[PDB]
């Protein structure tokens, strides 16, 4: 019965330990992603699937760490590394059992994020598979 | 209060400072948004034939975090902000490579000037693009010996 | 009720500004994706999830731009760069709301893609989630 | 409904041609995946979306010697020895038509796969789409 | 008059046991060093200060192949090929006494030597101190 | 007749695109190096030897460049890179033939220099060899 | 008129908090550096250029601290560091205004230096420039 | 204007807040300088026996560019500034590993108060430094179960 | 009309010209497909014991986009097409590392000759494959001094 | 009083304990020097054809500071000294990687044989790889010993 899906591309670059703010939302059924807090308040408990790809800032920084975190627990991570300072995707895809009200969000652990304004390079997209 | 002009989606552009902004407006800014900071780079070439610095001033800078609403703040931070009034020669070829480029015409608080920009693909530049790149390269060469190299692109021409 | 899912691996090396044409079709329900067309024609309005990985050719070039596009407006992009002519994927994954009669396909923004025979290094796979 | 989905990360590094046994299972809804086995047995035939990401770790091996001689006899010998960990992602995602008793697993065809004790860098996640 | 001083950087990469052909000579006062020769020849007997710096460039490109196979038959293949180009200058300074006709050279005793076309990452410079 | 010789260790840390201004001057014979200006004003045209060693910031950053530039022309470079974020010295020694009034100075082209107090870890020192 | 220059490659493996004693004295003009003492006793006042390179022993230790000090004060320093116990130099160079009766000597601050018989891996070379 | 005092060249040092500064100066800062920012690390240990927070407040912040002449500016920029009143227990352990550390005693505009600082190697700490390291580790260890990890150094003691 | 054979699944193989194609067929082409164009590389080996070119022509060229049909077209393009016919020595080796190799036997409009091919993991070649290359590496050297290098492989052996 | 020998500049050498030092001398030591302890590694090899432990004793150690003139002190410290009398098989292999290797013949002969090999840690010579193979095969032909000895990347038929 529940129908929830979302897909937001990154608009502005984010550096330092912080919660990346995905703003270019292309599809937001259910409206469970607030670009303001870069979070996914899951109102409907169940199983969700989230994939995310983050581009490395070319020319500035060499290794950037990214972690998808539910509440305060880091459930997935990626590491984009390139000595020559070229671009390289830090990407991952996860299936999670979200409870009622929990929040899942990307936290860059060092490194510099790169985000085409509308080239929608770095994306973060999820949808629910089963409902509890 | 500042008036803005967002020009994007073009390859080559030639303008005069009078067209963009009249003397009626105290302080205003003109904005460029490189289509892809990864596929294209910006090459700037201007000509100030007897530019009037006493009346107004021009500044150029790069920005990336949607900060054109805090320009004065940026002026305090000095984020790669450079004037072009004290420049010796009129034929300056500033080459940039950031998401956004802002040129501020500020009153201290006009067809003679000309400005031009080009976008160049870092891998396979277009024939006309490189070709006019060579043209103003020869213009720089003819002038003294100015530093007209500036990481010569792969563009090959006579 | 509606069963629509497709997955095809690339077969011939494509280079330049041409649409990629995945031909090694492995799974194709409903027969909506034509390997020859290399495109996915939506006939069942709804929401779809499309993930694609494209392999940069080794020994030639340094930059590879793969951009998924539905109809004529690009909706996603991906870059692969390696200075010493290595192999690096240009992947992405996007959830899109496709009404009736929409076309979606991977367009190649310059570079040279790999020419895997049947190893299926480059892959394109999508499936529907909800019906409108 | 089938009610099948799983997602697991890897803790112990792997080598050789042995199959990758993703042990740190985050969710194994349906218990069709053995964390220790790192393999997945299809008990409900149908279409399954699978995806895997692995973090390669380059074995450390680099050195160099420079030598200054007058007419041949050694006078100065200098060494340059720097070793780092090559980190890049090998990733893919497929749609498979599994039947009863089919087996799905990751087999390393040579290379090194980095393993986080709880860092969760190498992921393997799958879920059913349709029931046959 | 002593009048001996020279300084040159390296443009073309070198490999094996070959002498370094320092080509980008900035100052060759005294004409005691010849680019074609690649070896500083002594025409004024005395004491010299020599020094050399060379940038290492590893060639241990590391690759990994992951396979996802149904029952043994390969369904997905992923390639991860990357070298991180270790960077560590190798250098030393030496005070040697040289007579008439003596020649000195920089011999790469194994490894790769990075070459900067105009960046001059690797340098070799010397000058006379006393005349015999 | 000329008696110019200088040697200054770095007192305050500098980062980003910025000319380094070594302050802890231990010897400034001839007084041709202003600590704040971080530059060497050549008032005695001739041949000079400049050596410099810069310590990279540990716990912050991975790779830093360093260019010694006479006027605007870059005439030297040094790269210090270490994946463990460990300290590694970017060092280079060059010989120039400066004219009257030409200024030579170290500019940091990206990277996070260090901030030693009296540990004089990073230094920049030069002296004249011949007088024109 | 004064002729003071010297170059000494290390011979014995020094470790701990002790003065490095260079013994392979290749050249010594004026017989000022006493090899047994390991320190350079200046008798003609002037400005002396002293450079030193010390190679960290591989396999043991993580940090290599090389302190060039005049009399008792520290006038220079050097830090070699590698996580995996490889070979890295801790070199430096200083221009000092030494009056009559001064003694200069490298001082190993904790750790273990390399022990090269004739490989002259670790070197120490100085020379007067101006006469006081 | 603020009065300052630079303590450097010492290994183990205990003092008091009023000891560093009395209630005659309204706002002042006491600065500690790490003798070696690469080999030495700073371990602080404060004890607040019913401290008077209404009268004045104590703050801590680390800097590197000798910029203690613009402290208020740092207060606006919030460069890792931590307070000492909201801390629950009197024995709260903090690990600052940089170059310059500063404690600011500010009036809002005393033997009970006790502070301590130590310098320790990240490779080979002295048995003396190891023992005292154990002392505060022990007090925290016997507090509830506090996070007395403090990056457990090599120092291993019964 | 041309007769073609798709041979795959073997590492080491030996063939004679008369087995694949007799004189009955005017023009035919034999094909070899690299199992994986990244993990393996292809090495060819022909031995022409007085091979006659006056009767038929033998050519070699690589393809990637399934051009084995438009052979004539390829003749107009001339994409890396060589002939073991004009080989000064019967034992000439050509380093071919691409996706598809093809050998054209065409009449211009026999156990004596012997053809063999090997594929090796450019990372960890097998003991057999490395050994067979050694068996013939010296053979070419034994020849005059031919260029038996073929970028000597990394395979470990005498 | 002790008799010593400085052997340097060789790659491969096969010797017998008789020609090393005679029985006339009570206790002596033999020393080997590695020309470069960074690029070269050493591989010792010996074979005791009914060696007499009752008569003499053979030991091995590695020193790095010209300390063969006070060996007794090092013996007291026991700087990683290996004896070769209790060894079950005659072909016991050791990976000595230092700057100086010393073998002590001490009072408490073509039968006993000794060999040593130097190798480039990165690009060993073809001879070296061949001979590395020789001792490798012989170790196995000896049951199954751990003839890995830091299994070298060198592979040969
Ligand atoms: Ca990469
Ligand atoms: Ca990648
Ligand atoms: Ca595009
Ligand atoms: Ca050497
Ligand atoms: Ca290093
Ligand atoms: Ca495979
Ligand atoms: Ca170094
Ligand atoms: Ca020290």
């Amino acid at each position: 019965v529940p129908r929830v899906a979302f897909y937001a591309g990154l608009k502005n670059p984010h550096e330092g330990y912080e919660v990346l703010k995905f703003d270019d939302v292309v599809t937001n059924l259910g409206n469970n992603y607030d670009a303001a807090s870069g979070k996914f308040t899951c109102n409907i408990p169940g199983t969700y699937f989230f994939t995310y790809h983050v581009l490395m800032r070319g020319g500035d920084g060499t290794s950037m760490w990214a972690d998808l975190c539910k509440n305060g627990q880091v459930r997935a991570s990626a590491i984009a590394q390139d000595a020559d300072q070229n671009y390289d995707y830090a990407s991952n895809s996860v299936i999670l059992h979200l409870d009622a009200g929990d929040e899942v969000f990307i936290k860059l652990d060092g490194g510099k994020a790169h985000g085409g304004n509308s080239n929608k390079y770095s994306t973060f997209s999820g949808f629910i598979i089963y409902s509890d | 209060f500042w008036c803005s002009t967002l020009v994007k989606g073009v390859i080559y552009g030639s303008y005069s400072v009078s067209e963009m902004f009249p003397k009626n407006f105290t302080n205003c800014t003109w904005t460029l948004e490189n289509p892809d900071p990864t596929k294209y780079s910006i090459y700037l070439k201007f000509s100030k034939k007897d530019l009037s610095c006493s009346n107004f001033s021009l500044l150029a800078y790069q920005f990336d975090h949607f900060s054109h609403e805090k320009i004065k703040d940026l002026l305090r931070k000095n984020h790669s902000i450079m004037q072009l009034c004290n420049s010796k020669n009129a034929f300056v070829f500033l080459q940039y490579d950031k998401n956004f480029i802002q040129i501020r015409r500020v009153f201290p608080t006009d067809q003679k000037s000309f400005f031009e920009f080009l976008v160049l693909n870092k891998v396979s530049p277009s024939q006309f693009g490189c070709h006019v790149l060579c043209t103003w390269l020869e213009s720089c060469l003819k002038s003294r010996t100015e530093s007209c190299g500036i990481m010569y692109t792969k563009c090959t021409c006579p």
